[PDB]
C-alpha cells in the first residue's frame, strides 16, 4: 500500500566528476575534437530522458532540480526584500503615497551614471520602480523597516534550507520508484495541505493583523502612531473597541450563530471609495470560503483505507455517449510519462497567467493600485508574456511525447487513435476557418484606408457609414448592470465598474475606474485576436499531430525529435521537424500577444485614465481618439507609435536616458537577428576556411577546429535574438511613455 | 530616506 | 443545550450515521467511516441550520 | 492486548519491545524502505528519551507551585512555568546571571553531554577508549544505545533479573507516555486559561460543575 | 583539491574572475582619474 520507500546513497558526493565535463553522455565524455563540442554540452545538460532509461534515475533528477529552483526563487524574493528594507523611501511613501513615486533603487556615482537617480519625491534620488511591490507591502500591514529586515534573513535562511534538502534528498535519501507513481496522496495532499492550510493561515493574517493596521491608516493616523501588530493579539480592548464582535471571543463560531461576525466579514464588492481597492473583509470572507472549500474537495481520492476514489475506476468506468469505452489506457500513460504531464501543467500555468492578468486590471485588488498607471500597465504585459510563453512550450512538449514516449503495443489508448486516424480534416477545416477570418478581418481595415485616401469616408466600416456593433457584450454588460438588483441580492454593488453603467471613482483627483464603452472598433480588434489565436492554434497543432509521420515522409519518427532536414530531394523538405513548428510558432505567439497589449494600452489611455477636475469633468490623457482613429491602420501608425513615441526619444539628458538607449538597443538587437535568420551554414564555413588559413600560416591555429553553428542552432539564435530585440523595445517605450505621462 | 541615499555615497 | 440548532443537527448526524452504519465489530465499520459519517452529518447539520436561520 | 492493530503493523511487531501494543494506523516503522530518520531502532530510541525528559519537565514544572502553596519556599521565589523568565512576554523573573549567559552556559554542558551521547550512539565501544580524567572506564555501555548501564548510570544494581529489567522497562515506557500526555496538556492548559496548571486543579476540585473546559469557552 | 583546481581552472570560470579582475582595475582607474580626453603626460 502507501509506504515510504527510500535507497541510502545512490551516489557519493565527490569532485572527480566536476573535473571532467561532459559525464552525463558518453560521446561528449570522449573529448572535444571540434568546437561543436562545446555547443552540444549545453544543449543536452538537462536532457534527462536521454543520458539513461530508468525512470528512478531520471525522477530524483526532476526532484533535485525542483529543490534547486525553490532556492533560487527564495533567494530572489529575500533581496528584494532587503532592498526594499535598506535602499527605499518606503517611509516616505507610506504617509503621503498619491504624490510620491516608489523608489527602491540606487546608482553609484562612477562616471556620470548619476543623473539616473531621479527626483521621484519624498527627499529621495533613484530609480522609479513599477514591481508593485509597495502596494503589496502596505496591504500586508507593513510600517517600519526591521519587519522587511527580518523578513529577508528568512527568506535567506529558507533558501539555505532547500539547497540542503536537495542535496539530502539526492545524495543520502533518495525516494524510489513507487514512492513518485502514488499520484492519489499526492493530489491529496496538495489539495487539502498546500491549497487549504495555505489560504486558512493567510484569512488568519489578514483577519488578525492586516485589518486593523489598515483601518488605522485609513483613518488618517500617522504610520509611526499605530500599535504594534502583537499588541492587537494580546490586547482584547483593542480590538474591542475597533470590533465589537471580538468582545464575544470565538463563541458565536461554535453556536453557528455566525451573523455576529458580519462587522469584519461582509459581502458588500465594489471597490473602496478611499484608496480604489476591493474591501479587505470581501477579501478576507472569500479566503476563509476557498479554504473551506479547498479543505472539503481534499478528501476524494482513495488512498490506504477503504474509503475514497479510484482514479483509474472513474477513467475506466466513464461511458458516454460521444466517448464510449474512450478513457482506457490514460492512467498508465500519464503515470509513465513526464512530458504529458509536462504539457498538461504548462497548458493550465499560461491559461492560469492570462486570466490572472485579466482579473487583476479589471478589479484593483490592492490599496492605491489603480490610480499608479504604470504599474498597472507593466504587470498586465508581463503577465501576458508568461502566459503565452507557457502556453507555447505545452505543444512542444507534447510533441516530444508523441514522437519518443508513444508506442501502440504496450499502452493503446481508443480516443488518440481516433484522433490520429482523421488529422486530414482536422487540419483542412482550422486551416479554412484561419483564412476565411483573416481575410475578413484585414480586409475591413484595408477598406477604410482605401475609402479614406479616395476622400470617400461615407462608406467606411466606422460609427457613422456602416455600423458593426458587438450586440452581444453590449447585452451581457447590461446584464451585469442590472444583477446586483435582482440576480445577486447579497451583493450591494456591481463585482466591477467596468460594466456599463453607474458611478466614476477616482482618488485623489485621478479617475481610477469607469465603465468601458464598446464599440465598432472594439468589433473590429477582437475578430483580429480571434484570427491571431486561431493561426498559431493551427500552426502548434499541425505540428504535434504530423510529428510521428506524414503524407511526404512516411518514417518520420526514426529521424527523430530535432532533425533539420530530410535533403533536397522530394522538392525540398526542409523543416519538417516538430520542433520547427514550434520555432514557426513563436512568432506567432509573439504577433499575437504583442496587438494585444498594443490594443489594451490605447484603449485605456484613451478611454478610461485621465484627470477629474473640482467641477466634475474629465480630461483623458489621448482625449479619446481611440474610437475613430483606429479603423485605419494609418492612425495606428500616426496617432499611436508616431504621437507616443515623442516621450521616449525626447528623453536624453533627463533621468529616463536608460530607457533611449534600450530603445536604441533593442532595434539593433532585431536588426541583428535577421542576420542568422536569412542566411545558410555553407556560406560561413566556407569563409571560416579562409580564415582558418590565414591563422595556420602564422602558427596560431587552435587543436579544437572553428565549425560553422549547425542548421538548429542557427535557427534558435535568430529566433531568440528576434524576441529579445521585440521584447525589449516594448517594454522601453511602454515604460518611457507611462512614467513620463502617467 | 536620505540615509538610504546615503549608504551608496559613503566614499 | 436543547436549543433548535443542537437538536436539529444532532438528529441528522444520528440519523447519518445510523445509516452509515447500515448501507471489533460484527459488520465491518473502522473508525474512517465512522469519521467521514460524522463530519458529513456535521455539514449537512450546519448548512441546513443556516438555510433555516436566514429563509 | 492489541489497540487499533493492523493488518500491516502486525506483521513487523514482534513484541519484543517495552510497551509493545501493535498500535501503528499510518505505518512510520515499517521495516522496507527505511531511510534517514526514520528507522525502528532510532524511533524507539527517540521515544524513551522523550519520555525521560517529559517525566523530568512534568515533575519540575509542578512542584514550585505546590511547594509555594504549601508554604515550604518563600513566596516570590514560586511562579508558574511561564513566568520564570521562559518566556518574556509573559512574565520574567532575575537571576545571579542574565539569560542568554545562562543559555549560553547550558548549550555548552549539554553540548559535552549529547556529544558523547551520539558518538556512543555511531560507535558502541569507541567513547571509553580515548583519556577523559579518568572517567572513561565508567562510560563504556553495555551494548544496547537506549540502556547504557555501568556504574554511573546503574549504581544502584536495579533489574539484574531479566523478568524484572523487563516489568521495569514497560514501566518506563508507560510512564513516559503519560509524561508526555501531562505536557501537552501543560502547554494547551497555558495556552488557553493562562494560569498555572495547580490553580487549574484547585478551581476544578471546588465546583466541577462551574469550572471545565466548556465554560471558559462559555456558550 | 586537485580536483577543485582543476574545476576552478576551467574555461568559464577563469574567464569571469580574470574579467571581473580587469573590470575592476579600469573602473578603479576611472575613479582615481576621473574623465580625461588627451594623453597630457607628455
Ligand atoms: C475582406 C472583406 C471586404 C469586404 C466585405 C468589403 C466590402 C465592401 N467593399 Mg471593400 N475592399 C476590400 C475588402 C473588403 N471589402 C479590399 C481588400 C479592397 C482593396 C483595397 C477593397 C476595396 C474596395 C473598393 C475599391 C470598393 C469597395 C467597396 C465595397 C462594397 C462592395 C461589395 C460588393 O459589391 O461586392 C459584394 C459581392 C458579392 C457577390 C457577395 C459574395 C459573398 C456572399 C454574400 C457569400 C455568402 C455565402 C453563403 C452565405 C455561405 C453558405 C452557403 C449556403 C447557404 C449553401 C462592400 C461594402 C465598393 C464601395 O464603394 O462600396 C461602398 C468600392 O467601390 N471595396
Ligand atoms: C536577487 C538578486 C539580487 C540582485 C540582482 C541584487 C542587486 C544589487 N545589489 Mg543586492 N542583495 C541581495 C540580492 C540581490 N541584490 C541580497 C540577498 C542581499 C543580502 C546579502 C543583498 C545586499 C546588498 C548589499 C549590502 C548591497 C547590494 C547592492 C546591490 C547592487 C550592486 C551589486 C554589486 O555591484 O556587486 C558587487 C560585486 C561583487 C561583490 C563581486 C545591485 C543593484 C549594493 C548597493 O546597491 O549599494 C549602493 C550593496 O551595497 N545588495
Ligand atoms: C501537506 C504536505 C505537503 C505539502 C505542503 C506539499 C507541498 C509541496 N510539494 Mg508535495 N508531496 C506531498 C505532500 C506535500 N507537498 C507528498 C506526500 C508527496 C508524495 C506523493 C508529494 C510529492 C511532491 C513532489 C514529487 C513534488 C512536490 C512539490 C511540492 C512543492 C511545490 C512548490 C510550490 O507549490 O510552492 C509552495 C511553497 C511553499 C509551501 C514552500 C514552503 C516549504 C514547505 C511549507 C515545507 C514543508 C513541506 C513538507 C511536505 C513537510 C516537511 C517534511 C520533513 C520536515 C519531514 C510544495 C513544497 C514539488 C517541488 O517543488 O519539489 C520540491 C515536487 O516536485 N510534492
Ligand atoms: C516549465 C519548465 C520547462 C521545463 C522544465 C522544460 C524542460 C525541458 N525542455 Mg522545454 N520549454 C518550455 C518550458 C519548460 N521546458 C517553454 C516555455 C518552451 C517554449 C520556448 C519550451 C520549449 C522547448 C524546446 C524548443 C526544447 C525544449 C526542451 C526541453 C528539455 C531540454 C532542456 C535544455 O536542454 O535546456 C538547457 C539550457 C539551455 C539551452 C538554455 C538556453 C538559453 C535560453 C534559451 C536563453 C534565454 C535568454 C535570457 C533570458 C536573456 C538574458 C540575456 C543575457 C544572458 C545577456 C527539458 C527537459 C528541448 C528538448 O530537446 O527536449 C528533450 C528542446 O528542444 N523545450
Ligand atoms: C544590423 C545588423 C547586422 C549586423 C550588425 C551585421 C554584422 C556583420 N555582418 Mg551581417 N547581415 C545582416 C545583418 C547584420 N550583420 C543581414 C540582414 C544579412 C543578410 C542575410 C547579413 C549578411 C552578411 C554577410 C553575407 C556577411 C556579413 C558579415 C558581417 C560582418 C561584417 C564585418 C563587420 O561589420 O564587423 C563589425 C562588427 C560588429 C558591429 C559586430 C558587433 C560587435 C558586438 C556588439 C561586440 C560584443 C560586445 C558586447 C560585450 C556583447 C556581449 C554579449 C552578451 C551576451 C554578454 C559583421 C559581423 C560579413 C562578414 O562576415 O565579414 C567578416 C559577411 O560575409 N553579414
Ligand atoms: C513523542 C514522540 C513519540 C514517538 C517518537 C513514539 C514512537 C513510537 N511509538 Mg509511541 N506514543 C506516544 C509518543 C511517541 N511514540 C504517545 C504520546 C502515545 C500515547 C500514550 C504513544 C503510544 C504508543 C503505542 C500504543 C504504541 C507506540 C509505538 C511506537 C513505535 C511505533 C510507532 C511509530 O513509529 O510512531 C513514530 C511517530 C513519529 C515519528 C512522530 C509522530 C508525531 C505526530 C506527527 C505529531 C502529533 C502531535 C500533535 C500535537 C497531536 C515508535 C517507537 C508502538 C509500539 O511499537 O510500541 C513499542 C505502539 O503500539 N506508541
Ligand atoms: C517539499 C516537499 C518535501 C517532501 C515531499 C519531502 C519528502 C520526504 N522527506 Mg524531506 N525535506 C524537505 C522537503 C520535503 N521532503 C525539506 C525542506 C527538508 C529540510 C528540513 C527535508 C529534510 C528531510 C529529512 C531530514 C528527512 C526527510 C525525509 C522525507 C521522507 C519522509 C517524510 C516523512 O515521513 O515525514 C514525517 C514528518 C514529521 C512527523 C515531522 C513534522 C514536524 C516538522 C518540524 C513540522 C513542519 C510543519 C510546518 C509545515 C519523504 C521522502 C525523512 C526520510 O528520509 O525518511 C525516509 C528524513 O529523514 N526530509
Ligand atoms: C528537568 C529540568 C528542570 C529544569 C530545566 C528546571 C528549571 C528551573 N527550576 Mg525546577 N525542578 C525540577 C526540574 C527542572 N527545573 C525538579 C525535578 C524539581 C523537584 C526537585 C524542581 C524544583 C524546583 C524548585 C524547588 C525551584 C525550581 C526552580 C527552577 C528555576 C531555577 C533553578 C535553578 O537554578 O536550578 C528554573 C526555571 C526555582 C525557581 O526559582 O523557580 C522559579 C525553585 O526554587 N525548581
Ligand atoms: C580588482 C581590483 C581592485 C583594485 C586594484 C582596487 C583598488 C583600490 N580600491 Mg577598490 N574595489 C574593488 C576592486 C578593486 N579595487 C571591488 C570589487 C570593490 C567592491 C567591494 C571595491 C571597493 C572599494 C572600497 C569600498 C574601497 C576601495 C578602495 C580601493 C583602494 C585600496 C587602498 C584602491 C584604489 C578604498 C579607497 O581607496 O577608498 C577611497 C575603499 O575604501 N575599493
Ligand atoms: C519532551 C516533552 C516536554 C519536555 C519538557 C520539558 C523538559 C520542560 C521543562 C521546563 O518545564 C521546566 C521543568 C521548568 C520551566 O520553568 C521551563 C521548562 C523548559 C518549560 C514533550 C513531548 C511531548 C510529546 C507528545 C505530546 C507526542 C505525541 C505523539 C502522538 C500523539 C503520536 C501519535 C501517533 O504516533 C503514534 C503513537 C502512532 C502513529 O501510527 C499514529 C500517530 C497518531 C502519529
Ligand atoms: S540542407 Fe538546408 S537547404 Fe538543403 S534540405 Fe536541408 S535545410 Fe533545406
Amino acid at each position: 500500500e502507501v509506504k515510504i520507500l527510500v535507497d541510502r546513497d545512490p551516489i557519493k558526493t565527490s569532485f572527480e566528476e566536476w573535473a571532467k565535463p561532459g559525464h552525463f553522455s558518453r560521446t561528449i565524455a570522449k573529448g572535444p575534437d571540434t568546437t561543436t563540442w562545446i555547443w552540444n554540452l549545453h544543449a543536452d545538460a538537462h536532457d534527462f530522458d536521454s543520458h539513461t532509461s530508468d525512470l528512478e534515475e531520471i525522477s530524483r533528477k526532476v526532484f533535485s532540480a525542483h529543490f534547486g529552483q525553490l532556492s533560487i526563487i527564495f533567494l530572489w524574493l529575500s533581496g528584494m526584500y532587503f532592498h526594499g528594507a535598506r535602499f527605499s523611501n518606503y517611509e516616505a511613501w507610506l504617509s503621503d503615497p498619491t504624490h510620491i513615486g516608489p523608489s527602491a533603487q540606487v546608482v553609484w556615482s562612477i562616471v556620470g551614471q548619476e543623473i539616473l537617480n531621479g527626483d521621484v519625491g519624498g527627499g529621495f534620488r533613484g530609480i522609479q520602480i513599477t514591481s508593485g511591490f509597495f502596494q503589496i507591502w502596505r496591504a500586508s500591514g507593513i510600517t517600519s523597516e526591521l519587519q522587511l529586515y527580518c523578513t529577508a534573513i528568512g527568506g535567506l535562511v529558507f533558501a539555505a534550507l532547500m539547497l540542503f534538502a536537495g542535496w539530502f534528498h539526492y545524495h543520502k535519501a533518495a525516494p524510489k520508484l513507487a514512492w513518485f507513481q502514488d499520484v492519489e496522496s499526492m493530489l491529496n495532499h496538495h489539495l487539502a495541505g498546500l491549497l487549504g492550510l495555505g489560504s486558512l493561515s493567510w484569512a488568519g493574517h489578514q483577519v488578525h493583523v492586516s485589518l486593523p493596521i489598515n483601518q488605522f491608516l485609513n483613518a488618517g493616523v500617522d504610520p509611526k502612531e499605530i500599535p504594534l501588530p502583537h499588541e492587537f493579539i494580546l490586547n482584547r480592548d483593542l480590538l474591542a473597541q475597533l470590533y465589537p464582535s471580538f468582545a464575544e471571543g470565538a463563541t458565536p463560531f461554535f453556536t453557528l450563530n455566525w451573523s455576529k461576525y458580519a462587522e469584519f466579514l461582509t459581502f458588500r464588492g465594489g471597490l473602496d471609495p478611499v484608496t480604489g481597492g476591493l474591501w479587505l473583509t470581501d477579501i478576507a470572507h472569500h479566503h476563509l470560503a476557498i479554504a473551506i472549500l479547498f479543505l472539503i474537495a481534499g478528501h476524494m481520492y482513495r488512498t490506504n483505507w477503504g474509503i475514497g476514489h479510484g482514479i483509474k475506476d472513474i477513467l475506466e468506468a466513464h461511458k458516454g455517449p460521444f466517448t464510449g469505452q474512450g478513457h482506457k489506457g490514460l492512467y498508465e500513460i500519464l503515470t509513465t510519462s513526464w512530458h504529458a504531464q509536462l504539457s498538461i501543467n504548462l497548458a493550465m500555468l499560461g491559461s492560469l497567467t492570462i486570466v490572472v492578468a485579466h482579473h487583476m486590471y479589471s478589479m484593483p485588488p490592492y490599496p492605491y493600485l489603480a490610480t499608479d498607471y504604470g504599474t498597472q500597465l507593466s504587470l498586465f504585459t508581463h503577465h501576458m508574456w508568461i502566459g503565452g510563453f507557457l502556453i507555447v512550450g505545452a505543444a512542444a512538449h507534447a510533441a516530444i511525447f508523441m514522437v519518443r514516449d508513444y508506442d501502440p503495443t504496450t499502452r493503446y489508448n481508443d480516443l488518440l487513435d481516433r484522433v490520429l486516424r482523421h488529422r486530414d480534416a482536422i487540419i483542412s477545416h482550422l486551416n479554412w476557418v484561419c483564412i476565411f477570418l483573416g481575410f475578413h478581418s484585414f480586409g475591413l481595415y484595408i477598406h477604410n484606408d482605401t475609402m479614406s485616401a479616395l476622400g470617400r469616408p461615407q462608406d467606411m466600416f466606422s460609427d457613422t457609414a456602416i455600423q458593426l456593433q458587438p450586440v452581444f457584450a453590449q447585452w451581457i454588460q447590461n446584464t451585469h448592470a442590472l444583477a446586483p438588483g435582482t440576480t445577486a441580492p447579497g451583493a450591494t454593488t456591481s463585482t466591477s465598474l467596468t460594466w456599463g453603467g453607474g458611478d466614476l471613482v477616482a482618488v485623489g483627483g485621478k479617475v481610477a475606474l469607469l465603465p468601458i464603452p464598446l464599440g465598432t472598433a472594439d468589433f473590429l480588434v477582437h475578430h483580429i485576436h480571434a484570427f491571431t489565436i486561431h493561426v498559431t492554434v493551427l500552426i502548434l497543432l499541425k505540428g504535434v499531430l504530423f510529428a510521428r509521420s506524414s503524407r511526404l515522409i512516411p518514417d518520420k519518427a526514426n529521424l527523430g525529435f530535432r532533425f533539420p532536414c530530410d535533403g533536397p530531394g522530394r522538392g525540398g523538405t526542409c523543416q519538417v521537424s516538430a520542433w520547427d513548428h514550434v520555432f514557426l510558432g513563436l512568432f506567432w505567439m509573439y504577433n499575437a500577444i504583442s496587438v494585444v497589449i498594443f490594443h489594451f494600452s490605447w484603449k485605456m489611455q484613451s478611454d478610461v485614465w485621465g484627470s477629474i477636475s473640482d467641477q466634475g469633468v474629465v480630461t483623458h490623457i489621448t482625449g479619446g481618439n481611440f474610437a475613430q482613429s483606429s479603423i485605419t491602420i494609418n492612425g495606428w501608425l500616426r496617432d499611436f507609435l508616431w504621437a507616443q513615441a515623442s516621450q521616449v526619444i525626447q528623453s536624453y539628458g533627463s533621468s529616463l536616458s536608460a530607457y533611449g538607449l534600450f530603445f536604441l538597443g533593442a532595434h539593433f538587437v532585431w536588426a541583428f537577428s535577421l542576420m542568422f535568420l536569412f542566411s545558410g551554414r555553407g556560406y560561413w564555413q566556407e569563409l571560416i576556411e579562409s580564415i582558418v588559413w590565414a591563422h595556420n600560416k602564422l602558427k596560431v591555429a587552435p587543436a579544437t577546429q572553428p565549425r560553422a553553428l549547425s542548421i538548429v542552432q542557427g535557427r534558435a539564435v535568430g529566433v531568440t535574438h528576434y524576441l529579445l530585440g521585440g521584447i525589449a523595445t516594448t517594454w522601453a517605450f511602454f515604460l518611457a511613455r507611462i512614467i513620463a505621462v502617467g | 530616506s536620505g540615509a538610504n541615499f546615503a549608504r551608496a555615497f559613503t566614499v | 443545550i436543547g436549543s433548535s440548532t443542537n437538536l436539529i443537527m444532532v438528529t441528522s448526524t444520528t440519523l447519518m450515521l445510523f445509516a452509515g452504519r447500515f448501507g471489533g465489530d460484527p459488520a465491518g465499520f473502522t473508525l474512517a467511516d465512522t469519521l467521514a459519517c460524522g463530519t458529513v452529518g456535521h455539514i449537512i447539520g450546519v448548512g441546513v441550520v443556516l438555510g433555516l436561520k436566514n429563509i | 492486548p492489541l489497540w487499533f492493530a493492523s493488518s500491516q503493523s502486525l506483521s513487523y511487531l514482534d513484541g519484543s519491545l517495552p510497551g509493545d501494543y501493535g498500535f501503528d494506523p499510518l505505518g512510520l516503522s515499517d521495516p522496507e524502505g527505511t531511510g534517514g530518520f526514520i528507522e525502528p531502532r532510532w524511533l524507539a530510541y527517540g521515544e524513551i528519551i522523550h519520555g525521560r525528559f517529559a517525566m523530568l519537565g512534568a515533575a519540575g514544572a509542578i512542584a514550585p507551585e505546590i511547594l509555594g502553596k504549601a508554604g515550604l519556599i518563600p513566596a516570590e521565589t514560586a511562579l508558574p512555568w511561564f513566568q520564570t523568565g521562559v518566556i518574556p512576554p509573559a512574565g520574567t523573573y532575575t537571576y545571579w546571571a542574565d539569560n542568554y549567559t545562562l543559555f549560553v552556559l547550558e548549550m555548552a554542558l549539554m553540548g559535552f553531554a549529547e556529544h558523547r551521547r551520539l558518538q556512543d550512539w555511531y560507535n558502541p565501544g569507541s567513547m571509553g577508549k580515548q583519556y577523559f580524567l579518568g572517567l572513561e572506564k565508567g562510560l563504556a555501555g553495555s551494548g544496547n544505545p537506549a540502556y547504557p548501564g555501568g556504574p554511573f548510570f546503574n549504581p544502584l544494581g536495579f533489574g539484574k533479573d531479566e523478568k524484572s529489567l523487563k516489568e521495569l522497562k514497560l514501566k518506563e515506557v508507560k510512564n513516559g507516555r503519560l509524561a508526555m500526555l501531562a505536557i501537552l496538556g501543560y502547554f494547551i492548559q497555558g495556552l488557553v486559561t493562562g494560569v498555572g496548571p495547580y490553580q487549574n486543579l484547585l478551581d476544578h476540585l471546588a465546583d466541577p460543575v462551574n469550572n471545565n473546559v466548556l465554560t471558559s469557552l462559555k456558550f | 583539491m586537485r580536483d577543485l583546481k582543476t574545476y576552478l581552472s576551467v574555461a568559464p570560470v577563469i574567464s569571469t574572475l580574470w574579467f571581473a579582475a580587469l573590470a575592476g582595475l579600469l573602473i578603479e582607474i576611472n575613479r582615481l582619474f576621473p574623465d580625461a580626453l588627451i594623453f597630457p603626460f607628455f
